[PDB]
RNA sequence: AUAGGUUUGGUCCUAGCCUUUCUAUUAGCUCUUAGUAAGAUUACACAUGCAAGCAUCCCCGUUCCAGUGAGUUCACCCUCUAAAUCACCAGAUCAAAAGGGACAAGCAUCAAGCACGCAGCAAUGCAGCUCAAAACGCUUAGCCUAGCCACACCCCCACGGGAAACAGCAGU
RNA sequence: CCCCACUAUGCUUAGCCCUAAACCUCAACAGUUAAUCAACAAAACUGCUCGCCAGAACACUACGAGCCACAGCUUAAAACUCAAA
RNA sequence: AAGUGUACUGAGUGCACUUGGAC
């Protein structure tokens, strides 16, 4: 995702979490504690990633 | 969908969260007696002996 | 050197190529100037022929006559090319034979 | 404003000794810091510091204790170098105290705002980021400059 | 919506105030080395306009492109301060935090 | 005139600041002007010059020396110095040699010609850590200020100078604001070379080919043509915008003076990188000519004729050897 | 690189240079035929011939094609929206100008630029803006090739001036 | 080179200059002893960061610049040469 | 003995430093 901007946050909060920032002003706010890194990517994936039939469509 | 579905996620693990905090507001509370025991025999010698 | 290293001082930079005694060009022309001999490192000793030249760029260079016989003189028209000759420390450019006034190696 | 403690004033290990004040003078005045090194005198600072502005003065390893404490330091450096002005070991030390000041005053605002602005006030620290740029001032550049400032103000 | 700047939401780094209802904000964008391949925080510096002028330099904040540049360089407004400087409130449990500790227990209320 | 019979009685009565134009190069008769007392030479406008070859501060510094030399002790001469006004270059030098020594004691007098910069040189003083703002007194009304006082005395106005035939605006723009780039251009005999209007030089009688480096301010045009052309051009393009000095047209043109001709023979040939001679066309600027080994050129230069031509030994020799190359059938050089 | 030779009395190591491979230009010597491809070194000057007509007159075209690489982050994406085609309109297509983003190399012995910003309807105020994460500046180069950018003798432009223009083909 | 006497200087104050085989010739921090390893030297390594080098000589040099306040230091090249060092 | 820095003298000496020397 070259276009989608990515910022770190080291100890910035007490708990770790991700947030989304959409095109429309919305904020997805997703919690990442006592997730592994695998069932984050999948997390992520689920809520917000392209499914495989658009990206065949693609 | 997706949304509603990430916020209810959200929404179990601050339940999880929240039983983490409190198991461990026990157990540091619990430590936290004996260490202020500890502190309170110190400064009763401290005060003891410079009187 | 590490990774922030190398990424802060980018790819190698590559010095330019100094230009070889012919100014990058693989051939010149000029005008002899004054014909002599030259003793060889040691231990080869054959005496051999050079001949001062200036060059299409102004600048005065020895070059190797190469071959037996010729007929280079003074104020004579000849195309020289590079190449050090293997003996002749300072000779660094050869008279191109057959060409011009370097009538061919008189054999 | 950094008054010093009043000389009269007992140590701190005897403040909480219960009725001191009901004994000799003389005793008092030979446990006060009169009869007391200088050492004393910025530990008796401290805990003055430390009681007006820390939210709990019994943590001494809260970041805020950490900034009392080496603003204590400081001062002492400063004082000390009022008289021993050559002294170079501790005027390196006092130039690295500010540094570190400066750390941890950067790293308490960062953290706690609310409290960065009481430690700010009671100690008397206008914390000032740091300069952009730390290019030698030389004279070409400084008259250059001045003539430039001179120039722009003309033209205003 | 049909804004004519390029970037239509940026998350930067206040780092100046000396402008008038203008904030200089930092944005990095992690950029793909071509040759180590490894990602490194390039930035680029925006200006934000800030009526309120509610931002404090060291801030996070979120910003929104103008539906036009409104001057030579504003080509933002700051949609929301993510998080005011040293004065974090956690998102997740919404309770304000100093650093890595919360200073109201989440167990509060 | 004025000068000696106004200001030389109040200065012969201490240190001289002798301002010289680095650029134009009254030294003669300053014995009489100041008198026996201690000077300082100061060469003005150095930044306006191009770096020619290395050292060639010192090579000024020198030809300053050998100067004075001609015309004076080494009136005492106790320093030469070359600074700028402008870029504020050698001035805090110039201030830590005057406060270090003993010799520099009492009143400092700044004399020098109109253009030499004056004015500048004691702005740049005043505003500076050497005065202890400024005040007017009557020596003429003239400024000063305390260090003992400095006393900045009028100008010596320079005879035989286009800048006076020269307007405000035309004045302005002959003078360089910026450092000079010299422009070199290859010329065969027969030829002609127009600096402004207001300088031209004619080429001709030469056994090869030379080079001319135009040394003068950046927006003054050079124009080359041959011979025959040279004139018609003259007439036609006289002011106007080809030759932008002077500027008004015929109208102006009427007023000011013909080009009278002065002939010129130039020595041997010093090589193609070592300047022969440079014509000054008085303030407007110079063209420093190298003509081919062994070679002897004759040269016509076309100067108005209330101002005067000179034939001076190189102030740079080796600026021909800061160029490019030729650019098309042009004679000119590329300027680097 | 599958490497090889070369420093020494000898060995090992470090290190450069050269050989081997494939291209292109030039040159020497040499050479039979056929098809195809490609073709000034020169942004130096040009003799000569030609390269823009069509058409019931008005119009339209000669702004294209063709050429060169001097100069040079004017090329790509997004926004908006001119001109043009769709016998008219349509929105469609194409793509200018303008705004945002992106975008070569070396030099730091080019370290500061010197107004390079902002608010305000305006007065006017604020005093700022870029830069060691390379600003500013000097030097070199056409590029990211179905093609693209730029130039059209020069004065960046071209009213004007310089002067009489092949970087259109053939040719000198 | 040896003997004699003596001066800068070694010393105090107040300011400057900023270079040493300024060397443990072994950068900071954390970690390990698992399988040793050009040679010698202070056993071998891992992680992490900053600084530095890209053959020799030209060259602790020239030019420019900074510090100077003019006889010096710092920064630091190029050309030419060689197949070595 | 060798060398580094520094200064005088015309290769040595003076001061400090290192062993990249011996006991
Ligand atoms: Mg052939
Ligand atoms: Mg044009
Ligand atoms: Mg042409
Ligand atoms: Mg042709
Ligand atoms: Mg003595």
């Amino acid at each position: 995702n070259p276009w989608v901007q990515i910022m770190m946050f080291k100890n910035m909060t007490p708990s770790p979490f991700l947030r989304f920032y959409l095109d429309s002003g919305e904020q997805v706010l997703v919690d990442v504690e006592t997730k592994s890194n695998k069932e984050i990517m999948e997390h992520i994936r689920k809520i917000l990633g392209k499914n495989e039939e658009t990206l065949r469509e693609e | 969908e997706l949304m509603a579905w990430n916020q209810a996620e959200n929404r179990r693990l601050h339940e999880l969260r929240i039983a983490r905090l409190r198991q461990e507001e026990r157990e540091q509370e619990q430590r936290q007696a004996l260490e202020q025991a500890r502190k309170a025999e110190e400064v009763q010698a401290w005060a003891q002996r410079k009187e | 050197a590490t990774l922030n290293q190398m990424h802060r001082l980018g790819p190698p930079k590559r010095p330019p190529r100094k230009l070889g005694p012919t100014e990058g060009r693989p051939q010149l022309k000029g005008v002899v100037l004054c014909t002599f001999t030259r003793k060889p490192k040691k231990p080869n000793s054959a005496n051999r022929k050079c001949c001062r030249v200036r060059l299409s760029t102004g600048r005065e260079a020895v070059c190797f006559i190469p071959g037996e016989g010729h007929t280079l003189q003074e104020h004579q028209i000849v195309l020289v090319e590079g190449g050090r000759t293997q003996d002749l420390p300072g000779v660094k450019l050869t008279v191109v034979r057959g060409k011009y006034d370097c009538g061919h190696v008189q054999k | 404003l950094d008054d010093d403690p009043p000389p009269s004033t007992l140590l701190k290990d005897y403040q909480n000794v219960p009725g001191i004040e009901k004994v000799d003078d003389v005793v008092k005045r030979l446990l006060s810091l009169e009869m007391a090194n200088k050492k004393e005198m910025l530990k008796i600072k401290q805990e003055q510091f430390m009681k007006k502005i820390v939210a709990n003065p019994e943590d001494t390893r809260s970041l805020e204790a950490r900034i009392i404490a080496l603003s204590v330091k400081i001062r002492s450096y400063e004082e000390h170098l009022e008289k021993h002005r050559k002294d170079k070991a501790h005027k390196r030390y006092l130039l690295m105290s500010i540094d570190q000041r400066k750390k941890m005053l950067k790293n308490l605002r960062n953290t706690n705002y609310d409290v960065f602005e009481k430690i700010c006030w009671g100690l008397g620290i206008e914390y000032t980021f740091p300069p952009l740029y730390y290019r030698r001032a030389h004279r070409r550049f400084v008259t250059k400059k001045a003539l430039c400032i001179r120039v722009f103000q003309e033209t205003q | 919506v049909r804004s004519s700047v390029h970037a239509r939401w940026i998350v930067g780094k206040v780092i100046g105030t000396k402008m008038q209802k203008t904030a200089k904000v930092r944005v990095t964008r992690l950029v793909l080395d071509p040759y180590l391949l490894k990602y490194f925080n390039k930035r680029k510096t925006y200006f934000a306009h800030d009526a309120l002028q509610q931002c404090t330099v060291g801030d996070i904040v979120l910003l929104r492109a103008l539906p036009v540049p409104r001057a030579k360089h504003v080509k933002h407004e700051l949609a929301e301060i993510v998080f005011k400087v040293g004065k974090v409130i956690d998102p997740v449990t919404g309770k304000p935090c100093a650093g890595t500790t919360y200073l109201e227990s989440p167990l509060s209320s | 005139e004025q000068y000696l019979e106004l200001v030389s009685a109040a200065l012969r009565r201490s240190l001289v600041l002798y301002m010289v134009d680095l650029l134009d190069l009254l030294l003669p008769d300053l014995p009489a002007l100041v008198g026996p007392k201690q000077l300082i030479v100061l060469g003005n406008k150095v930044d306006l010059l191009p770096q020619d070859a290395p050292g060639y501060r010192q090579r000024l510094r020198e030809r300053l020396w050998e100067d004075c030399a001609r015309a004076l002790l080494l009136t005492v001469v106790r320093d030469v110095r070359l600074i700028s006004a402008k870029t504020g270059y050698g001035v805090e030098e110039l201030i830590s040699a005057l406060q270090r020594s003993w010799r520099y004691r009492g009143d400092v007098y700044l004399v020098g010609a109109t253009n030499a910069g004056k004015s500048t040189l004691f702005n740049t003083l005043l505003e500076s850590d050497y005065c202890t703002r400024a005040t007017i007194s009557p020596w003429l009304n003239l400024l000063k200020f305390p260090i003992h006082w400095f006393y900045d005395t009028p100008g010596i106005t320079k005879e035989n100078c286009i800048l006076n035939l020269l307007t405000e605006k035309e004045v302005n723009i002959v003078l360089p604001t910026q450092s000079i780039v010299p422009r070199t251009f290859v010329l065969k005999p027969g030829m002609v070379l127009f600096l402004g209007a207001i300088g031209r030089i004619d080429f001709l009688q030469g056994n090869q080919s030379a080079w001319f480096t135009v040394v003068a301010s950046n927006i003054l045009p050079v124009h080359i043509t041959s011979l025959d052309r040279a004139d018609a051009l003259y007439q036609k393009h006289a002011g106007h915008t080809l030759l932008q000095i002077p500027m008004g047209g015929k109208e102006r043109m009427a007023g000011f003076p013909p080009l009278v001709a002065e002939d010129i023979m130039l020595k041997e040939g010093l090589g193609a990188s070592e300047a022969v001679a440079d014509i000054k066309f008085s303030s407007a600027g110079w063209v420093s000519v190298t003509p081919n080994f062994k070679d002897r050129l004759h040269l016509r230069g076309y100067t108005p004729e209330g101002t005067v031509l000179t034939v001076r030994p190189p102030l740079l020799p080796y600026i021909v050897n800061i160029k490019g190359q030729r650019i098309k059938k042009s004679v000119a050089y590329k300027t680097k």
